[PDB]
């Protein structure tokens, strides 16, 4: 986005920069809810040759 | 086998013996009749589809299902993937003589110590307290020494920490990523509802506490015993295999 | 103000001069089910439209016929709140007049030959509560508004391939709503192809063999029909200006007498406009011309009967000439000429030659039928009946309304029919959805459609029930007698009812409701959902339907949806929002003209939001003049930029209509982060009610109407004096002249109790009010579990100080005085259930009594002389409270058990023990026993009867020495035995004052109240005593059923996690001491310590506000509490109190004190001292100005930073330290509510395998991970012991058991039964395969 | 069977002539069977309930999991 | 204010039909950046010693 977060915490946000702020939430929080599986299947498919 | 209210409970396998059998019996049947061989066709590929889903029933073409619409498990589900023997139950089983709960802070912690909500720790150790009893007397019988032990006589209280001295016993969150996240420490006898745990191994653990449960396992023989505290102890630990770093940082 | 308003006012620091109040939600389903009842005269709706649908019924010649007259609904027999207990239908019978109208067909239609006009019931309806709930079968069950559909075409662009042409290559699609599917594809090779959803490959195409057409239609679609006109010789011809549209002149396009388009010059829009603007497509060409042409269609001579050429053919002159001479001067083509025609159709025809219909159907069944011999009518009417019929579309109004509704269509309803008329027209508008812009539905906005609305699904399962009707009422009608045949001998009253019932009461999508909270209940009333039938699931969704869309403001909040696998699919409503017809969402925006900023509003969809501007509503309006400043906050687009003041054409309404209500309720989010203020939103829902109610001092203004519009209202009676006062009943009686003579006009009102909660909480209504005080209309007259005067209370206020502490706030965990458990303010309760069903037995039905031999059936032995029935029926716990015996059968009779019974001897059938007790350890409270239908058997029973005999002779002696005084006034009316009547024994009075005609009529009616009375006891006594007297036989596996509920409270200990409204969660780890709590040199501890180790982290500095707003209010609290002990004159309370009113800067909200009088400002500061409340609204918040010209309005430092006290020395610590009062939430997620831990448990069949989950006693599953990380370690012993002993293996787990002990602690390995399992089930595959035993 | 297709037949003349719902008081008489007859009837007419369906909504517990085996022995009794 | 004035200025030359949006959006969000980094010096000078 080119036109950006301005204000801070103790200053005041806007209902909008927030709401940005959301998506990289979801998106970081999806990205952690859902690569336990994936080194699930390297570490346990690696062990199984142990 | 039947079930409280009548209601019975069946694997899905009886359902594909009683149809090859059936259908056997009825080519018995068109056998003895010289029957026009067409059926004869007709029920030799029904017996080998009985059969051949016996053996694989959910790979050949759409599925056989009850009224439920679902399809019913083979043998070879059996043994394969999750509910196989393998993945579920045979590598990784339910554990006799455990607990778990909700944990706090032990700020005031030696390094080898870990609370224990004395109730569970009777729970957990009644054949050593009953067999205490009976080495003792007080309790003559297991009547008496499990109705002395239900109403909660002062002695069961000394001699559980009697038995507890020196007994160790293993503690486990989920998930258990690598090595230390199970060890063993030795009990501190508390009436606190949580778990206190040294604060140190909050790292080992990835535990901080926003409303965390830990779980606890019980060495029962000796070799597990010894190995609880030479081995996964508390003290034996003290640097990543991964790597030669300390694991004591301060948090 | 409003006086629950005068009595307490929210501060608010609102100015956002709003032009809307906040709306409501519910008005979809009282006017659906009400017009399917309305008595509609003309426009029917529902009923009265089925039945002037169906009746009359008769034969066709006039034979006989049964007439509709009209319905009438019956009353509901038991109300709702016995359906709720009962386990019954909440239902109103149904009752039709119906007339049997008969003719001679001797005489032509002669109509006087029979009439039987009477009325017909059929079965009850059930009927829609207040909420709209439906209880039946003991239950509210109810709809979910569900958010599904999609059509569309979506394929890739390839540039050029013919580089010739250059031309964009992409597929193309159909999505009919019902039906079949089909597609385009286009190959490397430059060739059109299709799939007939997946037939066999052809030179079909798609909605062209769908509507039944050759290669010139298909050809046709993007391309238009050009007319050659040969005129007496010459070809003329005629055209579309947007035909030749950059397209390339070969000749001179010119006109009538003007030139247009020059030989190789192409019709730019300077040549379309001319070639529009001179009203000419005419013009003389050559002949030749038509070479290169294709014809459009069959061309023949009609004097042959001869195609001189054929439809899709090039056309050329020696066909001109013919199909000239023939009888056309008119030459349709069509156009495939050569260059962005690229021979497509051509190659196909080359490589397939079926050009035909009728295989077109052929093929039709067999994709359809495959395998299956296509039949004609078959396939035509597979091909029509599946997805044209009235019968399939079931008829469904919602339907009906969902095509007119994805018709673009103005009707709502129509016919009771989805005529195939609706279901092309949906077709064709979600075709020219997908070939124009790609917005078909609100998949994941919440702009919500299609979505499928309340009450209509009454009418769907009626019309079944109508239909289950209709076969048999034909079947009895042409068969049995016409005239002898009443219409209810024909009506039967099971299916419409059966029907009404099933559907309410079996459903997804509906289940039990989150009591907890009242805002948790209206967020579940506003939520919505991607799921259920026509709906997604978790694993086939992505993240494009988890993230939000930019249509979400005004429509969708971003802040109210879990964290879990449901983050974004889930997501509830915003404040502000209503509902389209078509599903869809509108929205408020202030419309703005001229820059000034108008105030009506207009609901705009988002389709028009985005092509619009609208402007903020953070925007600094001039005044009544329009946007102050040049670049205004507007947005369109979907992206928002600067732009100018006039150029608005809408702003929005508010700085909220973005927000849902749980999200509206934490005030200062404005400095707040989006994942904690989510939490904090969350949980605010899973906040749970308190036993007091402890107002929020900050609010955001929206505390009220929620605590409202969870509720509903009451009315009043005629003038009087109250009568009966209470926290919930009133009495009144009214007035002599109002009494009217006949009634006694004892005018009395109704009340409230205690109850449970679907989540084991409190239920209960107390006042907040006074009697003897006006009552304006829609005031709170009485409170709930979590409101007080009409706003919000979900928790309490009190001190906060932010420290570290000895490692006792480590990590999120909470510190806290003791002295707030000796208010109790955060204990409380939970109301639990416990049951006894008393069934059936063979041996002989379970009796109600308890018998007991084996010397005191022991430790009885050892007590006391008192018992433990101890003194005044004492009772411990493990006690019984309802003692049932069950008949015994026989056993084993070993010498020593039947030698301790022929010592005790239990006479016979040995009635075994089945007592109802207390559960072990147990401190709720049996609060009451409900029931549902030996020797100290008789005791009890009889006892039983001592109770309940005093019980109900109470309730006869008061019921009666009520009208014992009437009865002796009767006497003194017509007379006065002023004194004869009293001394005398009262009973011999009617030997008294008589006299003629009307007094003996009242001696008897005295005398009948002498018989009715006296006889209701003997009735009501025979009833109860043998009721009392029976032993238990009621039923069918009903011999009866006994019920309990608990009610656990006790004080507060570690482990109970807390938290505030920013996401500030946290986990109890001790209690504090008072003296052991930081104090200061007033002396005066704190009543919690947290850690602000994480705020930055956080971000939650809402929180921070939040607590400064709150230490200034205690500030004005104390003020008021000195003013009380110091007991101020009345002007004093006046001058501070209107002084505390209008305190802040600009107050949006206003008040004066001279409005009332002394007294009402004493009740009004005799019913603050809870404490007043502010209003911080969320985006339209506080300022660092204002809470700190607040706080040293207070006296307090400006940021309440105060040096603190530790008393375990008594010192300073060394810094000073932030200290104000935050607004707290208690949850059900509370220690007790996740404390266990237990032993083995139980073990399942097939596998033979125990058990997992604390409550069932289970042990803990493990994953490879966990087993693998013991091999890593080197525990071969322990991996064993985990392979073998307490899973799989036997021999293993009870050598062990036996061995430690023993005290040798040894290992016998053997094999897991998995493993020999392994090999019988690959052993019924015939293959050998055998155990190598040891 | 056959008494069963003469009371599933007699019932719903019941419900119709009744118009509410038949108690086994309220069938019993017109189905010529006194209630006990009915009363049981209702009661066999549960076909079983199939271990494998999932009386978890989620894929969590078929029924085969709660199941108790009260068949064996107790250690405690043994001892 | 003088964010005040930039926009200002930004507003006038979108008027102009020059600037007109991708080197203009740029151009504003990188003196907001600019501007609240000297916001960030402002605080933290304003803080650690004063
Ligand atoms: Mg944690």
């Amino acid at each position: 986005i080119e036109t950006p977060i301005t204000a801070n915490f103790r200053e005041g946000l806007n209902v909008l920069q927030y709401f940005i702020s959301t998506h990289g939430a979801r998106k970081g929080l999806a990205d952690t809810a859902l690569k336990t599986a994936n080194s699930g299947y390297l570490t346990r498919r690696l062990v199984d040759v142990a | 086998v039947p079930l409280d209210g009548g209601r019975f409970a069946t694997s899905d396998l009886n359902d594909l013996y009683r149809r090859v059998i059936n259908r056997n019996n009825r080519l018995k049947r068109l056998l003895d009749l010289a029957a026009p061989d067409i059926i004869v066709r007709n029920e030799k590929r029904m017996l080998q589809e009985a059969v051949d889903a016996l053996l694989d029933n959910g790979r050949r073409g759409r599925a056989i299902t009850g009224s439920n619409k679902r399809p019913l498990k083979s043998l070879a589900d059996m043994i394969k993937g999750k509910q196989g023997r393998f993945r579920q139950n045979l590598l990784g089983k339910r554990v006799d003589y455990s607990g778990r709960s909700v944990i706090t802070v032990g700020p005031y912690l030696r390094l080898h110590q870990c609370g224990l909500p004395k109730k569970m720790a009777l729970e957990l150790f009644k054949p050593f307290i009953y067999g205490k009893l009976e080495l003792r007397g007080l309790a003559t019988t297991i009547k008496a020494a499990k109705k002395m032990v239900e109403r909660e006589e002062a002695v069961v209280w000394d001699i559980l920490d009697e038995v507890i001295r020196e007994h160790p016993v293993l503690l486990n969150r989920a998930p258990t990523l690598h090595r230390l996240g199970i060890q063993a420490f030795e009990p501190v006898l508390i009436e606190g509802k949580a778990i206190q745990l040294h604060p140190l191994v909050c790292a080992a653990y990835n535990a901080d506490f926003d409303g965390d449960q830990m779980a606890v396992h019980v060495p029962l023989t000796l070799e597990a015993q010894l190995e609880a505290r030479a081995l996964m102890m508390s003290t034996n630990n003290i640097l990543s295999p991964a790597n030669g770093e300390p694991i004591i940082v301060p948090s | 103000y409003s006086y629950t308003e005068k009595k307490r006012i929210r501060k608010d620091f609102g100015k956002r001069p709003q032009v809307l109040d906040v709306p409501y939600l519910l008005s979809i389903q009282l006017d659906s089910f009400q017009k399917f009842i309305e008595q509609d005269p003309e426009g029917q709706y529902g009923l009265e439209a089925a039945f002037r649908s169906v009746f009359p019924i008769q034969s066709y010649s006039g034979n006989s016929e049964l007439q509709y007259v009209s319905y009438r609904l019956g009353e509901p027999v038991f109300d709702v709140q016995e359906c709720q207990i009962r386990g019954v239908t909440y239902s109103a019978p149904l009752r039709v007049k119906l007339r049997l109208v008969i003719y001679e067909r001797e005489a032509p239609e002669g109509t006087v030959k029979d009439i039987k006009e009477q009325e017909v019931y059929m079965g009850e309806i059930p009927l829609m509560t207040d909420n709209g709930t439906f209880v039946i079968n003991g239950t509210e069950r109810v709809i979910v508004s569900q958010l599904h559909r999609s059509p569309g075409v979506f394929f890739d662009s390839d540039k050029g391939k013919t580089h010739s042409s250059g031309k964009v290559l992409y597929n193309a699609r159909i999505i009919p709503y019902r039906g079949s599917w089909l597609d385009f594809e286009f190959d490397p090779k430059d060739n059109l192809f299709v799939r007939i959803d997946r037939r066999r490959k052809l030179p079909a195409t798609i909605i062209l063999r769908a509507l039944n057409y050759t290669t010139e239609q298909i050809l046709d679609l993007f391309f238009e029909k050009v007319i050659f006109e040969i005129r007496d010789n010459k070809l003329q011809m005629e055209l579309v200006p947007e035909r030749l549209r950059g397209e390339t002149a070969s000749f001179d396009i010119e006109a009538n007498g003007k030139v247009y388009v020059e030989k190789g010059r192409r019709i730019t829009a300077r040549h379309i406009r001319q070639l529009e603007k001179d009203d000419v497509k005419l013009i003389e060409v050559p002949v030749e011309y038509i070479a290169g042409k294709v014809v459009a269609k069959d061309y023949i001579d009609e004097s042959t009967g001869e195609l001189i050429c054929a439809a899709n053919m090039e056309l050329s002159l020696d066909l001109l000439a013919k199909l000239s001479q023939s009888g056309h001067k008119r030459i349709e083509t069509l156009f495939t000429n050569d260059l962005d025609h690229g021979p497509y159709i051509s190659e196909t025809l080359r490589v397939d030659p079926t050009n035909d219909r009728l295989s077109a159907l052929v093929e039709i069944y067999r994709m359809m039928r495959p395998g299956e011999p296509p039949t004609r009518e078959a396939a035509e009417s597979l091909f029509e009946n599946l997805f044209f019929s009235e019968d399939r579309y079931d008829l469904s109004a919602v339907g009906r309304m969902k095509f007119n509704r994805s018709l673009l269509r103005e009707e709502i309803e129509g016919s009771g029919i989805l005529s195939k008329d609706d279901i092309i027209d949906v077709m064709k508008k979600l075709i020219d959805i997908r070939n124009g812009k790609g917005e078909v539905d609100d998949i994941d906005h919440l702009g919500n459609r299609r979505i499928r609305s309340v009450g209509e699904m009454a009418e769907n399962q009626f019309r079944v029930g109508l239909v289950r009707v209709e076969r048999a009422v034909k079947e009895r009608l042409s068969l049995g007698d016409l005239d002898t045949l009443m219409p209810q001998d024909m009506i039967n009253a099971k299916p419409i009812s059966a029907a009404v019932k099933e559907f309410f009461g079996s459903s997804q999508l509906s289940q039990f409701m989150d009591q907890n909270n009242p805002l948790s209940e209206i967020t579940h009333k506003r939520r919505i959902s991607a799921l259920g039938p026509g709906g997604l699931t978790r694993e086939r969704a992505g993240f494009e339907v988890r993230d939000v869309h930019p249509t979400h403001y005004g429509r969708v909040c971003p802040i109210e949806t879990p964290e879990g696998p449901n983050i974004g699919l889930i997501n509830s409503l915003s404040v502000y929002a209503q509902t389209n017809e078509y599903g869809f969402l509108e929205t408020p925006y202030r419309k703005v003209t001229d820059g000034v900023v108008t105030d009506e509003i207009h609901y705009l969809s988002a389709i028009e939001e985005g092509n619009y501007v609208i402007a903020q509503a953070n925007s600094n309006l001039d005044e009544e003049g329009h946007f102050v400043e040049d670049l205004v906050t507007c947005r369109s687009k979907g992206e928002s930029s600067l732009f100018s003041r006039d150029q608005v054409d809408y702003m929005d309404v508010s700085t909220q209509q973005v927000v849902s209500v749980g999200a509206s309720l934490i005030p200062f989010l404005e400095h707040d982060d989006a994942n904690r203020a989510l939490m904090g939103a969350n949980m605010q829902r899973q906040a749970v009610p308190t036993l007091r109610a402890d107002k929020p001092l900050v609010g955001t203004g929206m505390e009220r109407a929620v605590a409202v519009d969870s509720g509903v209202t009451a009315v009043a009676k005629r003038g009087g004096v109250v009568q009966y006062v209470d926290a919930s009943r009133i009495v009144i009686k009214v007035n002599e002249d109002e009494m009217y003579p006949g009634e006694a006009g004892i005018d009395i009102y109704n009340l409230t109790k205690y109850t449970r909660s679907n989540q084991n909480t409190c239920i209960n209504q107390m006042p907040c009010v006074s009697l003897g005080e006006p009552v304006e209309r829609g005031d709170v007259l009485a409170d709930g579990p979590s409101t007080d005067l009409g706003e919000l209370a979900l928790g309490q206020n009190m001190r906060v100080a932010f420290m570290p502490w000895n490692g006792y706030n480590f990590e999120d965990s909470i510190l806290v005085s003791e002295r707030v458990v000796q208010e109790d303010r955060f204990t409380t309760i939970h109301i639990q259930e416990l049951a006894c069903v008393s069934r059936d037995t063979k041996l002989g039905p379970e009796e109600i009594t308890a018998d007991i031999p084996n010397v005191g059936e022991a430790a009885l032995s050892k007590l006391d002389e008192s018992g433990i029935v101890y003194i005044g029926a004492e009772v411990t716990g493990g006690d019984i409270l309802v003692g049932k015996v069950t008949p015994k059968g026989e056993t084993q009779l070993t010498p020593e058990e039947k030698l301790l019974r022929a010592i005790f001897g239990e006479k016979a059938s040995d009635v075994k023990d089945s007592s109802l007790r207390v559960p072990n350890g147990v401190s709720g409270t049996v609060i009451d026993v409900q029931v549902f239908t030996d020797k100290r058997a008789l005791e009890i029973e009889e006892m039983q009867l001592k109770q309940a005999k005093k019980d109900l002779s109470e309730e006869l002696q008061i019921l009666e020495a009520g009208l014992f005084s009437r009865i002796r006034a009767v006497l003194v009316a017509g007379g006065v035995e002023a004194e004869k009547l009293d001394k005398l024994p009262r009973d011999r009075w009617l030997e008294l004052g008589l006299t003629d005609e009307e007094k003996q009529n009242q001696l008897e009616q005295l005398a009948e109240q002498y018989d009715e009375l006296k006889h209701e006891f003997e009735k009501k006594l025979e009833a109860k005593r043998r009721k009392i007297t029976q032993g238990d036989d009621l039923a069918p596996g009903v011999l009866k059923i006994v019920k309990v509920y608990l009610a656990v409270k006790r004080r507060i200990q570690p482990g109970d996690k807390m938290a505030g409204r920013h996401g500030n969660k946290g986990v109890i780890s001790k209690i504090n001491p008072i003296e052991d709590m930081p104090y200061d040199e007033n002396g005066t501890p704190v009543d919690i310590v947290l850690n602000p180790l994480g705020v930055p982290s956080r971000m939650n500095i809402g929180q921070i506000l939040e607590t400064h707003l709150g230490m200034a209010a205690k500030g004005i609290g104390d003020k008021i509490n000195a003013m009380l002990k110091q007991q101020q004159e009345v002007a004093k309370l006046r001058e501070f109190i209107q002084r505390a009113y209008d305190l802040g800067a600009d107050v949006r909200q206003k008040v004066d004190l001279s409005t009332f009088s002394d007294e009402e400002v004493m009740r009004l500061a005799e019913n603050l001292r809870k404490g007043m409340p502010i209003a911080t609204p969320v985006f339209d918040g506080a300022k660092e100005a204002e809470i700190k010209e607040l706080l040293k309005l207070g006296d307090l430092p400006t940021s309440g930073q105060i040096r603190l006290y530790d008393g375990r020395t008594g010192e300073q610590f060394e810094r000073p330290v932030t200290v104000g009062y935050m607004y707290m939430l208690k949850l059900n997620h509370l220690v007790d509510d996740k404390m266990h831990a237990r032993s083995t448990g139980s073990y399942s069949l097939v596998t033979q395998q125990p058990l997992g989950g604390k409550a069932q006693f289970g042990g803990q599953r493990f994953g490879e991970m966990e087993v693998w990380a013991l091999e890593a370690y080197g525990a071969a012993y322990t991996l064993q012991e985990m392979l073998t002993v307490k899973s799989d293996d036997v021999n293993g787990r009870t050598k062990m058991y036996k061995n430690i002990v023993d005290g040798n602690h040894q290992m016998e390995p053997g094999m897991p039964e998995s493993f020999n399992v392994l090999l019988k089930e690959i052993r019924s595959l015939g293959i050998n395969i055998e155990l190598e035993d040891e | 069977i056959e008494t069963i297709n003469k009371l599933n037949r007699i019932s719903r003349q019941m419900l119709q002539e009744m118009g509410r719902e038949p108690t086994p008081e309220e069938l019993a008489e017109r189905m010529l069977m006194p209630e006990d007859k009915i009363r049981k009837v209702l009661k066999i007419a549960k076909e079983p309930i199939s271990m494998e369906t999932p009386i978890g909504d989620d894929e969590d517990s078929h029924l085969g999991d709660f199941i108790e085996d009260t068949t064996l022995e107790l250690p405690l009794d043994s001892a | 204010s003088e964010a005040e004035a930039e926009v200002a200025e930004i507003q006038e030359q979108f008027q102009s039909g020059l600037v007109t949006a991708g080197e203009r959006y740029n151009k504003v969000i990188d003196i907001w950046a600019a501007a609240n980094d000297r916001v960030s010096k402002a605080m933290m000078d304003n803080l650690q010693t004063e």
